[PDB]
């Protein structure tokens, strides 16, 4: 076609995204991480995991407020890859990566498993 | 704007 | 913070979000314009638009899942700015220039209407 | 992947 593209669009539309987020707007699902929880946009995680994708088009699931992860997934690991679906930044540091990487395999998130198996290789 |  | 950046985040979560658009997935209103219904996600049109931004911040309007825009709308303006939302992409000729401004400046789309204002000062 |  004869587009024209804002460079900026993708980003600031994330950002937004992230607002309603903090300010819990339209979030409309609750994610049950052992003791925690954390509110988001099913629309935003099916996006960024390929485990939320295959859960939210399914035809029972994807009516459902409240989604309970494995047991064995880690808060933390969860928070961080929660803040990086709506923010493209990801808090990686030596005390979290297994955890983060554990998370990020469960939850289908193939390029945070890349880096994370990159950062593990280069301290080993 | 760009051309994409 | 010390946090590490993907830089294709944004673009692949907004492609994504169009994916479920094109597939009417997690669609949760129609906007009216005119003899024409537009399906979308409410977080996209309020991370994109002013008007939708304040549509959906109301305590009555937030609930709505039809939304009726103003007579004046033209509805291909709409689709062509609906595709934008979702892609960064603006399909703008000669022939719709008009029309894209005005609904743009109808739906509080700062930046497009900005690109509108100086393609039509280069044509004069 | 980037520093920002
Ligand atoms: O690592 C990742 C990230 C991700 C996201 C989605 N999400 C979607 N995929 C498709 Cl094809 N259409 C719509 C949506 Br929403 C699927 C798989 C994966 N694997
Ligand atoms: O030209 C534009 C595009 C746009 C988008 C929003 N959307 C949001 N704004 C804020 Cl501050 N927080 C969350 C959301 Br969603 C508000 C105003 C405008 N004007
Ligand atoms: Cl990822
Ligand atoms: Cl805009």
């Amino acid at each position: 076609d004869s587009c024209i593209q804002f460079t900026r669009h993708a980003s600031d539309v994330l950002l937004n995204l992230n607002r309603l987020r903090s300010r819990d707007i339209l979030t409309d699902v609750v994610i049950v991480v052992s003791r925690e929880q954390f509110r988001a946009h099913k629309t935003v995680l099916m996006a960024c995991s390929g485990l939320f994708y295959s859960i939210f088009t399914d035809q029972l699931k994807c009516n459902l407020s409240v989604i309970n992860l494995d047991p064995e997934i880690n808060p933390e690991g969860f928070c961080i890859l929660l803040d990086f679906m709506y923010t493209s930044r990801l808090n990686l540091r030596e005390g979290n990566i297994m955890a983060v990487m554990a998370t990020a395999m469960y939850l289908q998130m193939e390029h945070v498993v890349d880096t994370c198996r990159k950062f593990i290789k280069a301290s080993e | 704007w760009v051309i994409p």
